[PDB]
């Protein structure tokens, strides 16, 4: 879970669409953004990444 | 012409093509450009899959068109 | 979960699938069905194939339960419908949506994988005599996904 912390969470701008959940990104949500550039939700990617570990788009592993 | 190629998770690449390119050249561009061996893609197009040897003008391929591409 | 399902169908309702449709049966919006064009080139031309597609409550981090309710001569389909596809199983990812697994199936319509076969026999007769293979496949086309 603390390899989920050690990940390049930042603030909310640009709208767009997470790939997990498909829904526009607003005001209060933090987005994450893996080495591979792919960005998505803190929660989404969170709940995927407890029980794999890969990136949900190209499949490159985190 | 440039076209899109989607996979289904939402990797989209640009490719420069002609639309004399057959697709196994469009599958040997998308290796150039993703790094993905030709005989592990499959390319579709409209809900048809695109056989290997025809061109990019037997199915009416125009530009910013958009191909699905299905791995394995 | 839910609202993941509904956005699925809202999109399909915008944007139908080409030879694909696929839909909720009744109040339950975890349990759809789904029906799939055979492919033009394929030896499926004509027929329709029914789909049974459980949804789990995690969903989409969980694959959903995609079965043939069609009976269908293919290497990959088993008599209980069961689909021998990479994105079912191991090679799941929560960008994939209903459309796409339908896309994915269709290309397995179109162009089977009999060296990883669901049902080896099939498999053999395919790599060994397709002529057989085709017409087995063309003639249960006809008895099970058409006339009515
Ligand atoms: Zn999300
Ligand atoms: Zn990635």
């Amino acid at each position: 879970k603390e390899q989920i912390d050690n990940l390049a969470m930042r603030s909310f701008d640009a709208l767009k669409t997470c790939s997990v959940c498909i829904t526009e990104y607003t005001e209060g949500n933090k987005l994450r953004k893996l080495p591979c550039s792919h960005e998505y939700h803190v929660h989404c990617i969170d709940r995927w990444l407890s029980e794999n570990s890969t990136c949900p788009i190209c499949r490159r592993a985190v | 012409m440039q076209i899109f190629v989607k996979t289904l998770t939402g990797k989209t690449i640009t490719l420069e093509v002609e639309p004399s390119d057959t697709i196994e050249n469009v599958k040997a561009k998308i290796q150039d450009k993703e790094g993905i061996p030709p005989d592990q893609q499959r390319l579709i197009f409209a809900g048809k899959q695109l056989e290997d040897g025809r061109t990019l003008s037997d199915y009416n391929i125009q530009k910013e068109s958009t191909l699905h591409l299905v791995l394995r | 979960a839910l609202k993941r399902i509904h956005k699925e169908l809202n999109d399909l309702a915008r944007d139908p699938p080409a030879q694909s449709r696929a839909g909720p049966v009744g109040d339950d919006m975890f349990h759809w069905q789904a029906t799939i064009m055979g492919p033009n080139d394929s030896p499926y031309q004509g027929g329709v194939f029914f789909l049974t597609i459980h949804f789990p409550t995690d969903y989409p981090f969980k694959p959903p339960k995609v079965a043939f309710t069609t009976r269908i001569y293919h290497p990959n389909i088993n008599s209980n419908g069961s689909i021998k596809l990479d994105i079912l199983r191991s090679q799941w990812s929560p960008a994939l949506t209903i459309s796409k697994v339908l896309l994915s199936i269709s290309s397995l319509l179109s162009d089977p994988n009999p060296d990883d076969p669901l049902v080896p026999e099939i498999a053999r007769i395919y790599k060994t005599d397709r002529e057989k293979y085709n017409r087995i496949a063309r003639e249960w086309t006809q008895k099970y996904a058409m006339l009515e």
